């Protein structure tokens, strides 16, 4: 109902769904592709953009940043999220230090050709440097003026905690956001570990793949379609999980949640993406897209989202039957 | 859950400070339970809060250290002591315990009478 | 008697009038009219001026950065106040977020072709964003050099100390200031919230709209006149109030009130100016002109201030029969 | 065997080797010579490089800086080092002052011709200058981007541990290295003294002259080589302890290490500087060469580490006979 909402408790105000660029920007798609994809989003209120360094070793960063600068859009309007931890081959180009946190995120404003990243996420725990380390350097880039606020991916609920905990100590600035994978094949963080977590710290959810890098469209039950991401360079684990044991089992599941797909009126990606943002601790799903057919079809799933009856939550919980043990 | 993340307990300004091993022990508790005593966590400073008695929490977090010995403190009165055990729910059989400790038709009606 | 004095229990030393810009500068009066306007303000002794953001959608700011520009005024001899609230249609550019709050003044710091202003406000509450973050904030833009200090506007006194109190919590810098609506007609705020807050953590009060917009100057007896206020495109809601039950109703009090100006040898609107400086938790009223005839008579009301004596005070109570339970 | 490794308890990964640049930059090796000695380290795995504003008296620091800016190296892959203490003859040019370490940070890195160093040091404990205007300083620097870390040398583990005290004291930045002199005839400080220091507050060592200034080389046993560092002006203080009476003592032992060298199929340079990295507290030794021959000689200690069994260790032990009373 509510389009845009906070992300977690804090004073940032993201559309429920965002665009990112990995796989996309800077590989799969052209750059030309890449501004309609974006232009469509933002025409229709998407304010959230996601990128990393690690995405397309650094060409991500460059397309987003120059949509931007062509459309002339302001930067008032946007909210941009980066990602810090892989920044090169070198020893110390990696991981949660205070050198790659400021050296990686220094770099990523030079190809957004941004000031400033409104979020700047933490894209995996780095169990060497110490929480105290990553925490002050955290709080020195936004108070350096390079980012508005902080938060982290894939981190457990336990480190996240910890964060808020050594900022509470030497008065730093707790994280805001927490990006973790959730589709309905994975549901045991976000429905579990992280509710906890948005009511008493108020750490929001800005969750990634809601169609399972695109199996949840159901394109894959005859087999690996032409120029689809499991038939791309470097993405060989993918099609191996489709073809696997589970994969055809996913793939017979996906078969009865296409009945409540056109009972709903509707297509099973915007079942799917609906089915995230029913929850108040998502603030936002993120979205992939390699053409303008998927994304304002998956933009869709707003309407869906007022017809998700607790009868037919309940009806999806059966079919996939991986409902987490509260 | 048993996981020595530290929790900080504040009894009317009195601070107090244990593992979350420590309150899990009892998870049918108020701190035991995280459902029951997130209603009074303060985010801005990472700690529970709590409006009332300060001479009674001593024996109360001992309680969860010690693993069951529940003794009123000397200076403590008998009837205050013992509605904060109730408050923070430590259960009827550590109630009875502490009592225990502390000292403590027409057929029936003519078998009223006599 | 002491013309100048400071802003709540701090160090800002600002005359008991200032030179507001709403509706005027870049609106109803022409930039060489804002001119001379502010010349005759500066060159009487007023150094406060205020503005914001929202006002004629950012030309209030234009006109008065050129002004200062143009005669070539010693920043240190002003004292400018920016608000912050209304930055534009878009979901980001509204609000006491950490991303408007610094997006919204330094874009007004570019409009005003100042390095930074002498007191940030926050226009209005705003129960979006919490409250560590827009003190936070606030202190951010204070230790960056882009504000000296910081205030709060339209806020409850529940509010305002709440702000000092996170504050505190987080060794931040409270607010010194509150811009608070107080004239004939509105008196409940000043009189009994406030002062409490003035003796406990010393937060002044900037009052705005001593004559009610200009109802209080008795100039709508007869009717609207044209090229007044209430004449103007986008004040209907003004003249709804004017020609309403309780519009003709405090008219009628305006006559009695009449006498009292004459029996003074002065004008109703000094009356009403010197009515409001009377408290000491007032640090400062803003004044409203359109032309200079207005804006010279107003600064006459310092001499009403000494004429004031609690006998008078008491028989303007009676007239309009508002006085606050405290 | 483990090559990189963290400085101390720190997210910084400095490898277990470094290149120094005392006596040889700027001072007893061309210039064209340090190039190609920084070269062979770098693309050897070698990313911590270490000077001083002392060195060369700021000669040192520019070749260095030189090097850096002519092969175009990441400084994302380098890690470099300064130490701060001897700025000049006058009398506010040398300390622990906020003066001299800010005045004399900022002039290393102008000559070193970078933004910022990784690490910045006192070179000594200075008893003028109180601990919390060192602690201060050292925070400061950091805070503006000057520095990344800083640590300390020569100081005693008393002076460590109060620096860490004021730095949790005031919510400053504590340190996180400390270089102190380690080889087979200086052992009292890192085997004793810091270890405690590495459990408690996480300090690491990086230990500096491995092999005494190349006495332990066993190049001193006939007499005083000609172009060697004895030799050279303004080391007479070195060619007294050399033929000194311990010298002939330590060039004595020096015989029986040799054959332990030989049976470990390696050089005696090689078998001292693995013999410093023997310890977990140790996070990098600095060496130190005026060739190349003995650069890459030296960076095969790394084979010798392995090859070091406890009961070799034990047996260098009994002929050095200075094994620290723990
Ligand atoms: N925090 C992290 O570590 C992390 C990890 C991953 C992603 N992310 C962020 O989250 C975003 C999620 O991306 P995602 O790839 O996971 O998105 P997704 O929704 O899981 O799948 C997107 C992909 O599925 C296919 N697809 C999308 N819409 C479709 C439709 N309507 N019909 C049929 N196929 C469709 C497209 O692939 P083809 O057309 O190529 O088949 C598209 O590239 C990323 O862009 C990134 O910003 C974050
Ligand atoms: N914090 C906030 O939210 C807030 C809100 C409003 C204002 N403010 C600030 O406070 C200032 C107050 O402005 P205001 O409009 O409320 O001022 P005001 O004193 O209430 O009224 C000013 C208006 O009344 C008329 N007027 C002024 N002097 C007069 C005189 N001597 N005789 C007859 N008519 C006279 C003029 O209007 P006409 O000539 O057009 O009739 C003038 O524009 C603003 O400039 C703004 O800076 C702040
Ligand atoms: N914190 C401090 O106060 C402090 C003090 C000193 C040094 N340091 C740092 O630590 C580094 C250590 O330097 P160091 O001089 O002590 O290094 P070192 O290992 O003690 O000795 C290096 C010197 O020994 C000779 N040498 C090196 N390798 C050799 C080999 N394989 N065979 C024969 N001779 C060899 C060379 O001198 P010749 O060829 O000239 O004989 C070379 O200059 C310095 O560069 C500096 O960065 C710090």
């Amino acid at each position: 109902l509510q389009f845009y909402r906070n992300l977690g408790k804090s004073g940032l105000r993201v559309s429920c769904l965002g665009l990112g660029t990995w796989v996309t920007f800077g590989g799969q798609i052209t750059d030309e592709m890449a501004e309609h994809l974006m232009t469509l989003a933002y025409d229709n209120g998407i304010n959230l953009f996601d990128t990393a360094e690690v995405y397309a070793a650094g060409k991500a960063e460059v397309v987003l940043g120059n949509i931007i600068k062509k459309k002339g859009w302001r930067r008032s309007s946007l909210v941009i999220t980066t990602k810090i931890f892989w920044g090169g081959k070198a020893e110390t180009e990696r991981g949660l230090s205070r050198k790659h946190i400021i050296e990686g995120l220094k770099a990523s404003l030079e190809r957004l050709q941004l000031e400033y990243v409104d979020v700047v996420f933490a894209n995996r725990p780095d169990p060497n440097t110490p929480m105290e380390e990553t925490v002050r350097a955290m709080t020195h880039v936004i108070n350096q003026g390079m980012a508005m606020y902080w938060g982290t991916s894939r981190w457990s609920s336990m480190e996240i905690m910890e964060a808020y905990s050594v900022a509470r100590q030497f008065n730093l600035i707790p994280p805001i956001c927490e990006q973790a994978e959730y589709h309905m094949f994975q549901r045991e963080k976000v429905e579990v570990q992280l509710p906890e977590l948005f009511h008493k710290i108020g750490v929001g959810a800005m969750t990634w793949s809601p169609l399972a890098c695109g199996i949840v469209s159901g394109k894959y039950d005859s087999g690996i379609p032409p120029y689809s991401r499991a038939s791309l360079k470097g993405y060989q684990w993918l099609k191996d999980k489709i073809l696997s044991e589970e994969g055809r089992r996913q793939q017979a599941k996906l078969k009865e949640l296409q009945a409540i797909a056109e009972r709903l009126g509707c297509t099973l990606p915007q079942l799917a993406i609906a089915w995230c943002l029913r929850n108040e601790g998502v603030s936002s799903v993120l979205l992939g897209a390699s053409n303008a057919e998927q994304l304002m079809e998956n933009i869709g799933a707003i309407q869906v989202l007022p017809k998700l009856s607790s009868s037919i939550v309940h009806e999806i919980d059966s079919i996939l039957g991986n409902k987490p043990y509260s | 859950h048993e996981s020595s993340e530290r929790v900080v307990i504040n009894i009317s300004g009195l601070r107090f400070e244990t593992q979350l091993k420590t309150l899990a022990q009892f998870p049918e508790t108020l701190l035991g339970d995280p459902k029951k005593r997130m209603r009074y966590f303060d985010p801005l400073r990472n700690e529970y809060f709590f409006d009332r008695n300060r001479p009674s929490f001593d024996a109360i977090l001992y309680y969860y250290q010690s693993g069951g010995r529940l003794r009123r403190p000397v200076n403590v009165p008998l009837d205050i002591f013992s509605e904060e055990i109730r408050f923070y729910e430590l259960g009827e059989e550590a109630m009875e315990m502490f009592r225990e400790d502390e000292g403590y038709e027409f057929q029936r009606q003519v078998w009223l009478l006599f």
